RNA sequence: AAACUUUCAACAACGGAUCUCUUGGUUCUCGCAUCGAUGAAGAACGCAGCGAAAUGCGAUACGUAAUGUGAAUUGCAGAAUUCCGUGAAUCAUCGAAUCUUUGAACGCACAUUGCGCCCCUUGGUAUUCCAGGGGGCAUGCCUGUUUGAGCGUCAUUU
RNA sequence: CGUGGAGGUCAGUGACGAAGCCUAGACCGUAAGGUCGGGUCGAACGGCCUCUAGUGCAGAUCUUGGUGGUAGUAGCAAAUAUUCAAAUGAGAACUUUGAAGACUGAAGUGGGGAAAGGUUCCACGUCAACAGCAGUUGGACGUGGGUUAGUCGAUCCUAAGAGAUGGGGAAGCUCCGUUUCAAAGGCCUGAUUUUAUGCAGGCCACCAUCGAAAGGGAAUCCGGUUAAGAUUCCGGAACCUGG
RNA sequence: AUAUUGGCGAGAGACCGAUAGCGAACAAGUACAGUGAUGGAAAGAUGAAAAGAACUUUGAAAAGAGAGUGAAAAAGUACGUGAAAUUGUUGAAAGGGAAGGGCAUUUGAUCAGACA
């Protein structure tokens, strides 16, 4: 959460089968959002997980509390 | 005696298919039997219980006491009756499971459907 | 026939302390190390073990299971054993019992049932029955499972729906004479039935 | 393993033999199928004989 | 490891979620008899291998 | 409530691929929502209805696949009758039927007879 | 320093898991699994090891499809769908 | 005389015999003929509102469609619209689908989530670079198709 | 004499208590054994005539399980060493913290990795079992959190090796061979401006592939930051490869 | 017409009755051992119904003591019966380097029958 409050990074549960590529067109198309990187990491479960940065127009903060969670 | 070929006295084979049997089974197995009242009506003996039916313990401890089908539990092969409970030591309340065969039935709830089961085991209805 | 057996056991000789059945092998789990084919070992094999090729049946002499069905027949007469072997027939008619061929026609068990009673049997139905009993032993879970006494055996000559009557009731058994069953002639190897017999059938005999 | 006054016996169990060992448990099951299916010939081979 | 092949990254993360107990609702079915995990498995006591 | 079977075989080619896309949006939603609660059972028959969906648009365009090779020399092995591997090259009744020319002539002359014996 | 000693210098895998069988008996070097027998196209079966085959055969696993050919076969492999009635 | 040793008893311990049970195992018997390149058996990994397993399933994941039944499911929470009804159900039946990663396993590899080729399509200012979406490319052999080879060899040119 | 099971019989006994177990109580038998009382107990069981066998235990370094005397015994003695006090807690020789006494002595008991483990890491909760005293502590238990890369590895390369392929052996699983008595392939554009790629040159004869987280190898750094991640994030500043 | 320790579906038994019967009546080819080929267990029973003990009290707790449930807690998720070895308390007795045994009787404890 503080990624969200301090970085403007937006972590996302993803796809395994999943790449850089597919997830970064796959957030612009599904929230909206102008996306600088993404770095991922594949958890210690089996799920990869995804670090998104927005550009600097976005406050993912404000996003997240529009997709729902916060 | 069994007479047949395809059916067995086999009491292994029987306890079996008996607790395994499935829930659509079970409904037919627990059926309880019209009251003297509504089989001369009805024109028929008995019949796979429901829920919002009623009915009258006539075995049992719970002798005389009534009330209509608050559940069907086939799973646990027991019939409960909204009305017949315990109360615990904790005051509160808890379901007592009667069996079907121990009850009888005082009025059908009716459907499209019960009527033509009732149509086809040749009865009648008012 | 495989069993006791499913193992590899080989022995560990002598001179570890040890007895010298063959021990299961390996390790890790208990089993491991112990007593192996041995008709004493736990989860051994057994010792002679059971066949398939046993004699079961027996073969009689031809002539004799006649003589021995005939002898069978004669006591079936003689009051005083079929008294002697259960039968309540402390007071029917005449021994042998000579019911009318009508019987062999009656089509309905609760006919047939008034019927027998009318010729005696009454006592002796009611002698099963008052009968029925738990098998003492495991036949009770090996369909075997309950048990009663021996009633009239009533032997017609033409089959027109007795047999289906006298079904349902306890403890009679019904027989053209055609045949005629040791088994049931002295039931247990014990000499007299209560037989019950249609005319046309006891005219058949000779 | 040679003793007494008995006669020289010659029963041939020195193979394997335990394993081929035919019990006819089933000449019952047999006759019954083989009336059961001589009927059925009888019953589609028309007003023909067998 | 630290430095291991996905193939084994996954074993050990489905290792790691076997490594629960029972969860304590399962005990209250109807007929139930599962009183404890009995499949558990602890790092030092036993050695997956790989 | 969940969707309905036949309900959406009527509803349009492109209706139907829509409700699948606001579906999947629906559980979207739910799966935040689901974490941010002790419980959603709710989920379970959104994600229960998207199979309903995606089952009925498949169902639809197989056998309309299915009919254009209906009637002719090849069509799709996944068209094509399972049966079984042998079942599946076992003779075809023709080529197996098929006797001999000077066969059946004989056929033809000498068949068998219903005779029949007593008098 | 035949007993705990040398037992120090055991950390190498002779065997890693099998692809086919999933078993940790894929010989590295060797490059065949000593279990199924892969990559040969048989697997791996021997008559005098019959536990061994006991613990392997149709049944042991999931049967994806054999499970349904009987039924399948019960009713003469029915091309089709079912139809209507009442109740 | 205690204590201690020993013996009998009562009660209580330890242990799990015995008695009685049995959705199991064994043996006999009857009937029947159906795995797989239309990807089998087997593997791995995942899938539930709350599951680790056994069972079941496959990113449509304890299941979708269909048909029969006619109201449950049940440990809790739940929808509630599902009750004179295209309709409850961890039900039965099953003819329709979905079916990850693999396996004879098939583009090549594989102690690698490793590495290419082709067609269609979409975005990036792109026949050629990069990315996303779909559909493809193993081997032996048979019938045929098409394109070819050899003074093996026939004819035909002027 | 006695046991498991079968045929017959006693219309045998029994939830008003079958079976079983206890019983320095009673009785019958030379004995094997049989019968009763009482206590415990909960669904079955017995007499007589016959039938049947996986039918009687003290041993077999017998099998499996269970249990003793030994015995509160042997023992818990290697690796210099501990001490005062507070805090916490039902509980403190043993946990936290302050003090003091010492050690390892940079060929470390320091600071990191390779193999191997797999979550042990970190937080919170927490003592039934475990840590051969203890336990308030732990690598334990319950519960959550945590592993971010164009440049760091893999990936690519080849080594000893491994091993398909045309083939050659072998009844056959399969053995031989690796450029091998093999018709073994793909690149640059031009020819297109029907049009997409047929052919117009010429080369090129290399004939798989696997095989190194220490060999070969394109390219990154410093400061900051976390309960736990960093040459991977933040910040500033670069560099390589492709287009 | 023959075969059939496999497969799908059935009916059976003078069979075994949880140390037996297949190794497995149970999340058994499991858990666990081995580098591997392989090896491979133990483990069923509260009651009719959880009615699985509110509440009070001693305790840090586990628990104990009351209460309560039930036909029975002499059934309390250590759970039907609950043998033996072996153990605690209680009662009785004997014991100068073992103990047990045989015949006989004293003494103590205890008991049948029998009379009418
Ligand atoms: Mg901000
Ligand atoms: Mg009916
Ligand atoms: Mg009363
Ligand atoms: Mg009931
Ligand atoms: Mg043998
Ligand atoms: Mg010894
Ligand atoms: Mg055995
Ligand atoms: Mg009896
Ligand atoms: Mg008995
Ligand atoms: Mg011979
Ligand atoms: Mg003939
Ligand atoms: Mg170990
Ligand atoms: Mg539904
Ligand atoms: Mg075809
Ligand atoms: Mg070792
Ligand atoms: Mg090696
Ligand atoms: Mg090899
Ligand atoms: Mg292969
Ligand atoms: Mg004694
Ligand atoms: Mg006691
Ligand atoms: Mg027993
Ligand atoms: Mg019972
Ligand atoms: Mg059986
Ligand atoms: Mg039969
Ligand atoms: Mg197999
Ligand atoms: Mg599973
Ligand atoms: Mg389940
Ligand atoms: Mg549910
Ligand atoms: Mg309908
Ligand atoms: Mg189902
Ligand atoms: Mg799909
Ligand atoms: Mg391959
Ligand atoms: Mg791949
Ligand atoms: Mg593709
Ligand atoms: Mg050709
Ligand atoms: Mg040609
Ligand atoms: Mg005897
Ligand atoms: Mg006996
Ligand atoms: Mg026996
Ligand atoms: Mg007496
Ligand atoms: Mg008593
Ligand atoms: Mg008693
Ligand atoms: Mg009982
Ligand atoms: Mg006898
Ligand atoms: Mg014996
Ligand atoms: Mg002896
Ligand atoms: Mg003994
Ligand atoms: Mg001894
Ligand atoms: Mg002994
Ligand atoms: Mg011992
Ligand atoms: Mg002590
Ligand atoms: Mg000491
Ligand atoms: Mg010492
Ligand atoms: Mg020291
Ligand atoms: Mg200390
Ligand atoms: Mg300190
Ligand atoms: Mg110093
Ligand atoms: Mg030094
Ligand atoms: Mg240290
Ligand atoms: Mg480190
Ligand atoms: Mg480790
Ligand atoms: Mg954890
Ligand atoms: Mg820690
Ligand atoms: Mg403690
Ligand atoms: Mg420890
Ligand atoms: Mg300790
Ligand atoms: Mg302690
Ligand atoms: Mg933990
Ligand atoms: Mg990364
Ligand atoms: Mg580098
Ligand atoms: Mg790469
Ligand atoms: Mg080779
Ligand atoms: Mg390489
Ligand atoms: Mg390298
Ligand atoms: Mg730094
Ligand atoms: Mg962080
Ligand atoms: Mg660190
Ligand atoms: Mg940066
Ligand atoms: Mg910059
Ligand atoms: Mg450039
Ligand atoms: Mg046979
Ligand atoms: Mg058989
Ligand atoms: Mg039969
Ligand atoms: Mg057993
Ligand atoms: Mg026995
Ligand atoms: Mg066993
Ligand atoms: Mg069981
Ligand atoms: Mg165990
Ligand atoms: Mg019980
Ligand atoms: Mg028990
Ligand atoms: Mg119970
Ligand atoms: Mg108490
Ligand atoms: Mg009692
Ligand atoms: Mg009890
Ligand atoms: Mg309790
Ligand atoms: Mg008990
Ligand atoms: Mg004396
Ligand atoms: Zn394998």
């Amino acid at each position: 959460m503080k990624k969200v409050e301090d970085g403007n990074i937006l972590v996302f549960q993803v796809s395994m089968k999943a790449n850089k590529y597919q997830i970064k067109k796959a957030v612009k198309e599904l929230y909206e959002v102008d996306v600088l990187k993404v770095n991922t990491l594949v958890r210690p479960n089996g799920t990869k997980k995804a670090y998104v940065r927005l550009t600097a127009d976005y406050d993912a903060l404000d996003i997240a509390n529009r997709i729902g969670y916060i | 005696a069994k007479q047949s070929l395809d059916v067995s006295s086999d009491r292994r084979k029987a306890r079996k298919a008996y607790f395994t049997a499935p829930s659509s089974q079970r409904r037919v197995l627990l059926s309880a039997p019209l009251s003297k009242e509504l089989r001369a009506q009805y024109g028929i003996k008995a019949l796979p219980i429901r829920r919002d039916d009623e009915v009258l313990v006539v075995r049992g401890s719970k002798k005389g006491q009534e009330g209509k089908i608050s559940s069907v539990y086939r799973l646990k092969f027991a019939v409960q009756v909204d009305k017949v409970t315990k109360e615990k030591v904790n005051g509160a309340s808890v379901p007592i499971n009667l069996h079907p065969s121990k009850l009888v039935i005082t009025k059908l709830h009716l459907d499209k459907d019960r009527k033509a089961l009732i149509q086809r085991k040749g009865g009648k209805l008012e | 026939e495989k069993a006791g057996h499913q193992t590899s056991a080989e022995s560990w000789g002598t001179g570890r302390a040890v007895a010298r059945i063959p021990r299961v092998g390996g390790g890790g789990t208990g089993r491991s190390g112990q007593g192996a084919f041995g008709n004493m070992c736990r989860g051994g094999r057994m010792f002679a073990p059971t066949k398939t090729w046993r004699k079961w049946n027996v073969k009689v002499n031809h002539n004799e299971k006649r003589y021995a069905t005939a002898s069978a027949i004669a006591a079936t007469a003689v009051a005083s054993l079929v008294l002697a072997r259960g039968h309540r027939v402390e007071k029917i008619p005449e021994i042998p019992l000579v019911v009318s061929t009508d019987l062999e026609s009656i089509q309905k068990t609760k006919e047939a049932v008034a019927a027998l009673k009318a010729v005696g049997a009454h006592s002796d139905l009611l002698k099963v029955l008052k009968s029925k009993k738990l098998r003492a032993g495991k036949g009770k879970y090996r369909n075997r499972r309950w048990t009663q006494r021996r009633g009239p055996l009533v032997v017609y000559a033409e089959d027109n729906g007795i047999v289906k009557a006298l079904r349902n009731v306890p403890g009679v058994e019904t027989a053209n004479v055609a045949s005629l069953n040791l088994l049931q002639l002295a039931p247990g190897a014990h000499l007299g039935r209560f037989v019950i017999w249609t005319e046309a059938a006891f005219t058949k005999l000779d | 393993a040679i003793s007494k006054n008995l006669p020289i016996l010659k029963n041939h169990f020195r193979k394997h033999w335990q394993e081929r060992v035919k019990v006819h448990f089933d000449q019952a099951g047999k006759k019954v199928s083989r009336r059961n299916a001589r009927a059925t010939r009888a019953a589609k081979i028309a007003p023909r004989p067998l | 490891a630290a430095q291991k092949s996905f193939r084994i990254k996954q074993k050990m993360a489905k290792a790691k979620k076997q490594n629960r107990p029972l969860p304590q609702w399962i005990r209250l079915r109807t007929n139930n008899t599962i009183r404890y995990n009995a499949k558990r498995r602890n790092w030092r006591r036993t050695k997956m291998n790989i | 409530a969940g969707v309905k079977a036949y309900e959406l075989r009527t509803k349009s080619k492109e209706q139907l691929a829509s409700q699948l896309v606001d579906l999947k949006k629906e559980l979207a939603e739910l799966k935040v929502q689901k974490l941010s609660r002790p419980s959603l059972p709710k989920i379970k028959t959104v994600r229960k209805s998207i199979a309903c969906v995606l089952t009925v648009i498949n169902e639809q365009q197989r056998e309309a696949v299915r009919q254009l090779y209906k009637g002719k020399k090849y069509q799709p092995k996944d068209l094509r009758a399972k049966k079984t591997r042998a079942l599946r090259r076992a003779l075809t009744k023709f080529e197996a039927s098929q006797v001999t020319e000077k066969q059946r002539k004989k056929q033809i002359a000498f068949p068998q007879r219903k005779y029949a014996i007593k008098a | 320093g035949k007993g705990t000693p040398s037992f120090g210098k055991r950390h190498n895998k002779s065997h890693t898991l099998c692809n086919r069988c999933g078993r940790r008996s894929f010989h590295v070097q060797k490059k065949t699994c000593s279990s199924c027998g892969y990559p040969a196209a048989k697997t791996r079966s021997y008559n005098w090891g019959a536990k061994a085959k006991r613990r392997h055969t149709t049944g042991t696993g999931r049967m994806r499809y054999l499970k349904h050919v009987s039924r399948r076969f019960k009713n003469g492999f029915q091309t089709g769908s079912a139809s209507k009635a009442s109740a």
